[PDB]
């Protein structure tokens, strides 16, 4: 039956060792394909949720169009759409976990046409690497050829349109199977659905938005916040008259932009309050009244380096159980929500947060880390519980 | 990480019930009384025993009514993704040869030998999932290869428990998941069990349903097991006559 | 150290009719050499020539230990100890000075009974005590 | 000189180059053997609940009442008034240890041997100090059989004139279970060597005695024609054993004559061994049948 | 030295009382013998009694630098040992394949069951978190080593209180009994052992063996089993072969025995508690049974030391000062000097050249 | 239902046992009727 | 740590590893000579038999234990290397090393061709060699003081053995040296050093490992460290000559 | 063991240029050498000179320059001896061969020019390629030097030593990149990889590739390391008799010219065994 090959893996782990893990892989002779002309019904019998035959086509983005373009694809007017299971581990492995949860609970639902196929569990649709590649251009290969696949064991009967956003797809791909498409989404939209406008102006929208996209993200590049320095600087710098240092407030209407520096220094900015908590002693410079805002212009400030060092001891919350159970269930990394607006989230390791959904517990912090938008922390002890005056 | 997915697929794309790919061999070595080789899924075992001898040393630490079975562990330091070489002094290897002494003193009909020593020895060349099951199953092998009688043939497979639901012959990534693993060792013929193991938490009205996949594991080994040795006799008995 | 006895030392026994003792047996038998000079040698018949119960014996009871005290207790000639304990239970016992006693009653019950109440017979002194729980073990 | 190094060949299973189809019964341990009213167990089988369970790969064989299992790889058994090859391992004070191949070691008493002067002269305690001098520690004999004990050793004598410390030659050890039961397993085959089949799987191989105990050292260089035959009916031995073949008179004489056109050095190939058995076995095909 | 051999009379008696459902000290198939436990005076220290088995249990904690990995645990070790006084055969490096079997039973039980709450002792990550260490001593063998091993280490871990610190800012300050109460854990739940053997090939069982009854036994069966209704560790051994109905029926047993022993430790810490607070006096020496003829007490005596004094002042004056023949050194060559009768000459030379 | 069931079945021995008496003697030789 | 010694601090780095003086310039010499050798035997009183060797800056002790208790019709012949945590540049770990197990196996390999173990039966000989000081080469002197030793303990041997040492310079045109000290050790390529019977002339055991390979230079290396054994003998000549008469004249 | 009679009848054969095989003073048996076994490794070799067995083993890690130089790497050898060779190999036993073969390969491997040090540097100071060389014993059946010696050089010629692109630049990533490319390595330039050849002496006259009976016939022997240009790196005596002066010079030669003979065969077997690549499947064990 089965037929045994091999994957090779190169895992960065958080100490800077990579590992060139083997593990396994099981191809199949007949996996379902969910859909209503399968010449045969027996060999797979179809158990699960079953397209019903109307449309006029079937679209399949490569990987990309259900990584970002997701939000489109939810409307209840759009029918006929297949998920290719390559797709699906590329936005698994590559957006986290809310992206990841928002497909799976669309393919989980009997109110649209989605369904999802095993691409790579089947055993001519599977292509191993070549020399010299990409995990985009293998994955626009694997693709195509399950679409060809679908297509000839469909019988040459209902037409695949295979849309793509890469341009080289539809250069060369596109032309050596008649009855299936690489065509733009914009292209595939007009020359299908034109009644469907609603989808055009928020298609354009994000297309706006994503020529700002590459330029927001490549004009960020591997830097966070402002990098400290040492001390010495600190003492020079008050004593020859150019830092001021006072305690730090946020407000808590707004709690993520209205810092306030007690000498009132207005601080504007999660960038510009680079890592720092109330009640800190922080040297600050000054800066040019051109760049002053409003509540007139007033003194805005820059903070380098903290020489003392003021930190307390929090009380959070834990995340709900249908936000848990996605978590996987030995999930070591969790996120705490504080219990005064003041105070940011905190990235802590534990491993029992589905038998604490009802208590408040309490946490430290150890050092915020720049790599990440958040600080570190540990547990530390158990408090009472949510409901009772206690 | 999903470790099953809504369809029923595995990391690895087998569904719940379904066992790896086996490829035996007996008869390696020449220089020993017999030998043996499996590689279950994608672990690599190997088997050498030697045949019943005089006791070396002879300090008078003989049993007048059976043999003396004796068994040992290794492994080879390239056998995982990271080096991990150990000293000939570790208690995981007098655990698994003590297990293994245990379960070849019932397999194995040793009330003909008086006197007499039985030395076996298993080495693994890559460890990915199930050891012990691989070993057991290696040095079967060998015992049938040295012609050694014994009361059935003895074969191990293990079991795990995901999301209500039993698994079978357990990988390396799912067993490194804190879940109820669990294996046996099974006679064929009378069902009974030779060895039981157990680790992790696991209520107890889902015992029956992991102990019974796990039997059921051990069953679909035997046949697989069993063809390669009626094409190994039939082949001597063609090459004999 | 242990002992050491011959195949012709018990009753009736030469070169052909030997006696068939096996290993892990008990055997009632006396000394006749135990100086601190070699291993102890037992002989195991009578002065005479006609064994008077000894050999191998213990067929159908139990062996228990007990201390030395109560070995000396009870071979003495002012003892009520046995008849006492007989008169509940009938029984029969065959001492050893080394701290071992074998038993016999009639019911199993009855023999793991006199086993764990004998062994306490050393403390648990006489008259106000002795009679009461004679009483109370009674049932 | 080239120092071939050459690569790995894969096997060809299933033994198809001739094709054969067996019409024996075969089992495997944990099989149910036939359970009729009244049979008897042999060796390799075992009973459970009114069943007759075989405990060894191999073919059952039965004369008349028995239900038995043949096993195709075991170690030696002892047997009464069977030739055997051993060598010394242990010189004990009344007795020496022989290793044959067994489950146990095997003891050669002082009572039985062909002591040095061979005549009857006396026999007593005197003996026994030199007794650990002449059969010292790693030396060979050839003795029989005498008895078999209470839990499988064999006592082995040497009190006949053939039998006694062995000298020169060379020693080939095998199964034993390719060497046929006959009734003369000494030979003196006309090639310019003899030979002993040990029914234990000892093959010796020495010169012929030129004319006409261990008494004799002649530890004299020995001519150049021996040795190439010594080294001949080596190879051989080791070709027909590789294979299946069964040793003895025959099949040696066959290949020996076979392995004359090619060299004694260049035999060590693959594929010349395999053409010299189908050779040997077409000649045992042709004149048996 | 070695162990009394097994006649072949207690053999046949004893496998007649098990046919016949009887046991030598009266107590009947499924029963315990009762327990007996008692605490020292500082935290975590006691000495359970199962029977006539003692086993001793002592928890100690300290402060180390959490390796590299799990940065935010701690660790926790564990050592059984075999007291040579145990029994005759226990021997200093002779009986190597009782104490891994043992060792392993115990660590797996207690590590992978995550009953200890290892997540909460970190003060820092990267630097010092406590170390625990448990410790367990087998003190009288008369068999069911494991069960009396798993309530010490239970009742060991359930009565320990740790030290206590003050963590702010990025400054550490390490408190006493005096200027801070010691704290407790946190126990999730409570892993207990149970053992089952076998006579005659499966025939019949008997729950908590004694030394005899484990010496006419085939095989040992083991199922550990916290509170509630989940299982922890199984593990078959000795010389069994097991059906399938037997084991559940073995859970069962197990399921029953752990509750009745979780209700008695249970109690016993809360006694011990209760006693610890009202006021009184605890620990080893007030456990010592009074109405037993091998005890004995005696409060404090000053004994007279009135004379020390003058005894000391007239044996220094009575004993013959130091001499006064003084040595002298000698002189050879910078680097060697010689003290004593000395040497003829200066040196030896050409003493034979 | 099986918990009371298998209750019934395997409880520790109600009161007045053997074993009970046993110990009884036992502790009653090694007392002190005299202080 | 080890439960059998007194612990200290688990880990210390020597201050060589931090010594801020440069490494020095070890100069020039004469390749055809020999370091000054001084040799005493029967020093220790509770040994059989005993010898002190001492050239330049090497000091080595061996001591020999008589026949005791347990290839029989022959007798084993034990060694035993092992030498002073107190010598060389670092401090070493008390436990052992697979360095001196190396040098104790060609001891082994180097005393048995001398000694006539034909004349012990079921018997066996101990031999002990300790290095007080590590001031050149070492083999060297573990092999002379060891054959002194047993010579002097009243056992029969065929002949005595006499080693030597060698090595190579590092410059552009290399040549071997005679007696190398750690100055002309440490900046070597290659060394050898042999072990020659000086009566039968025949070569007890070889040793050598480097960046020489050309099968002219070890020719040389050979010939030279026999000419060196054949220039150590008649000192030791004199040392046992010396020994036993002053031992006889004792009676 | 062998009986007198026996040894007396191998003396005599050796010096009239026979054996008990058949070959000659100076024949070399055949051996099946391989690579590409073992997939967690690096490069893998299986040398089967006869009813020997060899497996080994070579695996490239991340790792820190020693004190001494800091443009350099290390190697590291590991001589297992596995308890299925041989039931006295049982647990200890093989611990001091082990330690013998290691400490001669170390000696081999100890020179300036073995293979490279350069080329396993990526960061003076801060970082360096190790490589660990396992050797594994399956069987022992004579001659086990030069089966291991030349399984050696043949898994060295079939190292990987996947290539690290990372900027050291603190501004950029320090941590080490990797090139993500799973199938994207570098050679290791082995040509120069040196081998030992056993000399077993037997009357007055020299035997290569000695059987264990040929072994126990003969005093002492001599081990030469050569490579395949024809350069000595180590020369260890070891037996347990004398051996004379004349006889290293007439050994040396021997050496030499199996040690050509040896290197220029090995070269021309990899190279057909390189020449066609994925085809030819991979058999070993099975």
């Amino acid at each position: 039956m089965l037929q045994k090959r091999e994957k090779v893996l190169l895992l960065r782990t958080f100490q800077g060792r990579t590992l060139r893990i083997v593990r396994e892989h099981y191809l199949r002779p007949c996996v379902p394909c969910h859909s209503p002309l399968c010449p045969q019904p027996a060999a797979c019998s179809h158990d699960g949720k079953l397209l019903s035959s109307d449309v006029t086509h079937y679209v399949i983005p490569d990987w990309k169009v259900v990584q970002d373009y997701l939000e489109i694809l939810e409307f209840p007017e759009l029918k006929g759409i297949i998920f290719m299971q390559t797709a699906c581990q590329a936005v698994q492995h590559q957006r986290g976990r809310r992206q990841y949860n928002k497909l799976r609970n669309l393919l989980k639902d009997a109110r649209h046409d989605c369904i999802l196929f095993a691409n790579e569990f089947q055993q001519c649709c599977y292509l191993p690497r070549e020399r010299g590649e990409s995990m985009e251009k293998w994955q626009t290969r694997s693709i195509y050829n399950a679409a060809v696949w679908y297509y000839h064991h469909c019988q040459d009967r209902m037409p695949i349109v295979m849309v793509t956003e890469d341009e080289e797809a539809i250069q060369q791909y596109g032309s050596e199977t008649e009855g299936v498409f690489v065509i733009t989404f914009k292209n595939y939209l007009d020359n299908f659905w034109p009644d469907l406008k609603a989808a055009h102006e928020l298609c354009d929208s994000i297309l706006q938005s994503r020529r700002e996209r590459e330029n927001e993200s490549q004009e960020s590049h591997g830097k966070e916040y402002p990098e400290h320095l040492p001390l010495e600087v600190l003492e020079a710098g008050i004593k020859s008259g150019r830092y001021i240092q006072g305690i730090l407030n946020v407000n808590k209407h707004r709690a993520q932009i209205e810092a306030f520096v007690r000498l009132d220094i207005l601080i504007h900015g999660m960038k510009a309050r680079n890592r720092s908590i109330h009640g800190d002693v922080v040297v600050v410079e000054l800066l040019p009244k051109n760049e002053w805002k409003g509540r007139e212009p007033m003194p805005t400030g820059r903070v380098v380096g903290i020489l003392q060092k003021n930190w307390r001891d929090y009380v959070v919350t834990f995340p709900s159980k249908e936000e848990v159970q996605s978590q996987g269930k030995n999930a070591q990394k969790i996120l705490v929500t504080p219990w005064d607006y003041r105070i940011p989230k905190i990235r802590i390791s534990t491993q029992q947060a589905e038998t604490l959904q009802d208590f408040r517990v309490v946490v430290r912090i150890d050092s915020w880390e720049s790599t990440s938008v958040y600080p570190n922390g540990h547990f530390v002890r158990v408090l009472g519980r949510i409901g009772d005056l206690e | 990480l999903e470790l099953l997915s809504d369809q029923g697929y595995r990391v690895d794309g087998r569904r719940a019930g379904e066992l790896r790919k086996i490829q035996a061999r007996m008869g390696v070595f020449a220089q020993a009384d017999g030998s043996a080789y499996i590689e279950q899924g994608n672990t690599k075992a190997l088997a050498v025993v030697y045949g019943p001898h005089e006791i070396r040393g002879s300090r008078a630490r003989a049993l007048p009514d059976r043999a003396l079975v004796n068994c040992q562990y290794s492994s080879a330091t390239f056998s995982t993704g990271e080096r991990k070489r150990r000293p000939h002094g570790d208690r995981k290897s007098c655990e698994m040869g003590l297990q293994l002494r245990q379960t070849f003193e019932a397999a194995i009909l040793t009330q003909l030998h008086p006197r007499s020593q039985i030395d076996i020895y298993v080495q693994v060349l890559q460890a990915d999932g199930g050891t012990y099951a691989a070993c057991v199953n290696a040095a079967t092998l060998a015992v049938l290869d040295a012609g050694i009688p014994m009361r059935d043939f003895v074969c191990a497979c293990s079991a795990g428990f995901v999301d209500g639901t039993a698994l079978a012959d357990l990988s390396h990534v799912e067993e490194a998941a804190g879940g109820p693993q669990l294996a046996l060792a099974l006679l064929p013929a009378s069902g009974q069990i030779a060895l039981l193991e157990m680790d992790a938490r696991l209520h107890e009205d889902h015992l029956e349903r992991v102990l019974e996949a796990a039997a059921q594991a051990a069953r679909d080994v035997h046949t697989l097991l069993d063809r390669v040795v009626r094409q190994h006799v039939r082949e001597a008995s063609i090459l004999l006559g | 150290e242990p002992a050491s006895l011959s195949y012709l030392s018990f009753e009736g026994a030469t070169k052909r009719n030997r006696p068939n003792v096996q290993v892990g047996d008990l055997i009632y038998g006396q000394f006749v050499v135990a100086n601190k000079d070699m291993e102890p040698e037992m002989v195991c018949i009578d002065s005479c020539g006609r064994a008077n119960g000894m050999g191998v014996i213990g067929q159908d009871g139990l062996l228990f230990k007990v201390t030395l005290g109560l070995i000396r207790k009870l071979l003495a000639p002012d003892c009520e100890i046995i008849q006492e304990v007989g008169k509940l239970h009938p029984l029969e016992i065959v001492f050893g000075m080394n701290g071992r006693i074998w038993v016999k009653a009639k019911t199993i019950q009855q023999t793991l009974i006199l086993a764990n109440i004998l062994e306490a017979c050393e403390h648990m002194t006489s008259d106000q005590r002795k009679q009461i729980f004679s009483r109370l073990a009674e049932s | 000189m080239a120092m071939e190094m050459r690569l790995p060949v894969a096997r060809k299973p299933l033994s198809e180059r001739l094709g054969r189809d067996t019409k024996k019964h075969l089992v495997v341990p944990g099989d149910t053997i036939t359970t009729d009213t009244g049979f008897m167990r042999g060796h390799g089988t075992y009973m459970g609940e009114e069943k007759l369970i075989a405990s060894v790969a191999g073919s059952v064989e039965r004369v008349n009442k028995l239900i038995c299992v043949k096993a195709l790889k075991t170690r030696y058994i002892g047997e009464v008034g069977d030739i055997v090859v051993g060598r010394i391992t242990e010189v004990q004070q009344k007795r020496w240890k022989v290793e044959t191949n067994s489950r146990l070691d095997s003891v050669l008493l002082l009572s039985s041997m062909n002591l040095p002067g061979g005549e009857l002269r006396r026999r007593s305690a005197e003996d026994e100090l030199a007794m650990r001098g002449f059969l010292q520690e790693g030396d060979l004999i050839s003795a029989e059989v005498q008895a078999v004990f209470s839990d499988g050793a064999v006592s082995l004598h040497t009190r006949s004139l053939k039998y006694g410390k062995l000298g020169q030659g060379v020693l080939v050890q095998v199964s034993p279970s390719l060497v046929k039961r006959q009734k003369t397993h000494f030979h003196d085959l006309p090639c310019g060597a003899s030979v002993i089949l040990g029914n234990n799987g000892f093959i010796w191989i020495y010169p012929t005695p030129e004319h006409k105990g261990g008494f004799i050292a002649n530890l004299e260089p020995v001519s150049l024609a021996d040795r190439e035959v010594i080294s001949r009916l080596r190879n051989c031995i080791i070709s027909l054993v590789t294979q299946r073949m069964m040793l003895y008179d025959t099949s040696i004489l066959y290949c020996y004559e076979a392995s004359l056109p090619h060299q004694i050095k260049d035999i060590l190939k693959p594929e010349i061994m395999e053409e010299i058995v189908m050779e040997t076995r077409q000649r045992l095909l042709e004149q048996e049948g | 030295m070695k162990e009394t051999p097994l006649s072949n009379c207690e053999r046949r008696f004893l496998l007649r009382a098990i046919e016949e459902k009887k046991r030598l000290d009266g107590r009947q198939t499924y029963d315990y013998r009762n327990i007996r436990i008692s605490f020292g005076t500082d935290y975590g220290c006691c000495i359970v009694e199962l029977g006539k088995t003692r086993v001793l249990g002592q928890v100690s904690c300290e402060l180390v630098s959490p390796k590299l990995n799990r940065a935010t645990e701690g660790i926790l070790f564990f050592n059984l040992e075999l007291s040579q006084m145990a029994a005759p055969a226990f021997e200093p490096g002779r009986q190597s394949d009782l104490l891994v079997k043992l060792n392993r039973l115990m660590e797996r039980c207690l590590r992978n069951s995550k009953c200890i709450d290892t997540e909460s002792l970190c003060v820092v990550a990267g630097e010092k978190v406590w170390q625990i260490r448990v410790d367990l001593h087998l003190l009288n063998h008369d068999g069911n080593i494991i069960d009396a091993a798993s309530i010490a280490a239970i009742v060991a871990l359930c009565h320990f209180r740790r030290p206590d610190v003050s963590v702010q800012g990025d400054e550490v300050t390490l408190y006493t009994p005096e200027e801070r109460d010691p704290v407790p854990l946190s126990i999730h739940h409570m892993p207990i052992c149970v053992s089952f053997a076998f006579f005659q090939q499966g025939t019949y069982l008997l729950v908590d063996p004694n030394e005899r009854e484990e010496r006419v036994m085939d095989g040992l069966l083991v199922i550990a089993m916290n509170k509630h209704r989940e299982i922890c560790t199984i593990q078959s051994s000795g010389g069994i072969m097991l059906l399938k109905d037997q084991v559940l029926r073995c859970s069962k047993i197990a399921g029953v025995k752990v509750a009745e022993i979780t209700e008695l430790i249970l109690k016993a810490l809360e006694n011990d508690q209760k006693v610890r607070k009202e006021g009184g006096k605890f620990g080893f020496a007030e456990s010592i049974a009074n109405q037993r003829i091998t005890a004995f007490k005696m409060e404090k005596a000053p004994i007279d030391t009135s004379d020390v004094e003058e005894k000391a002042e007239e044996i220094i004056a009575e004993a013959e000062p130091p001499s006064e023949v003084v040595s002298t050194p000698v002189l050879w060559t910078p680097g060697t000097a010689q003290i004593g009768e000395g040497v003829e000459n200066s040196w030896g030379d050409l003493e034979d050249s | 239902n099986i918990i009371q069931e298998e209750y019934q079945e395997y409880r520790q021995t109600k009161g007045r046992s053997l074993y009970t008496l046993l110990e009884e003697i036992r502790d009653l030789a090694l007392l002190d009727v005299s202080n | 740590g080890d439960h059998r010694r007194i612990r200290g601090p688990e880990e210390s780095q020597p201050p060589q590893l931090y010594a801020a003086d440069e490494e020095e310039a070890p100069g020039t010499r004469d390749p055809t000579r020999l370091r000054p050798v001084y040799a005493r035997a029967g020093l220790l009183s509770q040994a059989k038999g005993s010898a002190y060797l001492e050239a330049g800056g090497t000091k080595v002790l061996c001591a020999v234990s008589g026949p005791r208790q347990a290839a029989a019709l022959r007798g084993r012949l034990l060694c035993d290397f092992r030498r002073a945590p107190f010598a060389g540049r670092r401090r070493r770990a008390p436990p052992g090393g697979c360095e001196e197990r190396e040098l104790a196996l060609a001891l082994q390999e180097a005393l048995e061709p001398a000694v006539r173990l034909g004349r012990y039966p079921r018997a066996q000989l101990e031999v002990s060699a300790l290095l007080l000081e590590d001031g050149g080469s070492a083999l060297a002197a573990a092999l002379t003081a060891a054959a002194l030793a047993l010579a002097d303990a009243g056992v029969e041997m065929y002949d005595l053995v006499v080693g030597c040492g060698l090595s190579l310079a590092p410059g552009p045109a290399p040549t071997w040296l005679l007696d190398p000290t750690r100055l002309e050790e440490e900046r070597a390529a290659a060394g050898l050093t042999v072990a020659l019977m000086p009566v039968l002339n025949q070569v007890a055991g070889l040793l050598g490992s480097g960046e020489g390979g050309l099968t002219e230079s070890w020719a040389e290396a050979v010939r030279l460290g026999l000419e060196g054994c054949q220039r150590l003998y008649p000192v030791l000549q004199q040392s046992l000559v010396r020994a036993a008469r002053r031992r006889g004249a004792a009676a | 063991t062998l009986s007198e009679a026996e040894k007396v009848y191998i003396v005599h054969g050796v010096q009239e240029d026979l054996r008990v095989d058949g070959r000659g003073c100076e024949d070399y048996r055949c051996v099946e050498v391989e690579t590409d076994v073992v997939s967690n490794t690096s490069g893998s070799a299986r040398v089967k000179l006869g009813h020997t067995d060899i497996l080994v083993g070579v695996k490239a890690e991340m790792g820190t320059p020693k004190l001494e130089k800091p443009n350099e790497g290390y190697l590291e050898f590991f001589v297992d001896c596995s308890a299925s060779a041989t039931p006295e190999f049982e647990g200890r036993g093989g611990d001091d061969l082990g330690t013998e073969i290691a400490n001669t390969l170390y000696r081999i491997f100890n020179n300036k020019s073995s293979v490279d040090l350069k080329t396993l540097c990526i960061s003076p100071r801060e970082h360096c390629w190790v490589l660990y060389v396992d050797v594994l014993l399956l069987e022992c059946g004579g001659n086990l030097f030069d089966a291991i010696s030349i399984a050696v050089k043949a898994a060295l010629f079939n190292t990987r030593i996947p290539r690290v692109r990372v900027l050291e630049d603190e501004e950029g990533s320090k941590d080490i990149e990797l090139s993500d490319d799973p199938y994207d390595c570098i050679r290791l330039s082995v040509e120069n990889v040196p081998c030992i050849v056993t000399l077993c002496k037997i009357g007055y006259r020299h035997v290569v590739d000695a059987t264990l009976q040929e072994e126990a016939c003969s005093l002492a022997s001599l081990l030469v390391s050569v490579t395949s240009k024809g350069v000595v790196t180590c020369m260890r005596k070891v037996g347990k008799g004398s051996l004379d002066p004349e006889s290293i010079f007439e050994m040396m030669e021997t050496g030499k010219r199996v040690g050509k003979v040896l290197h220029a065969s090995l070269q021309s077997v990899v190279h057909k065994e390189e020449s066609l690549g994925p085809k030819r499947q991979k058999v070993g064990f099975l």
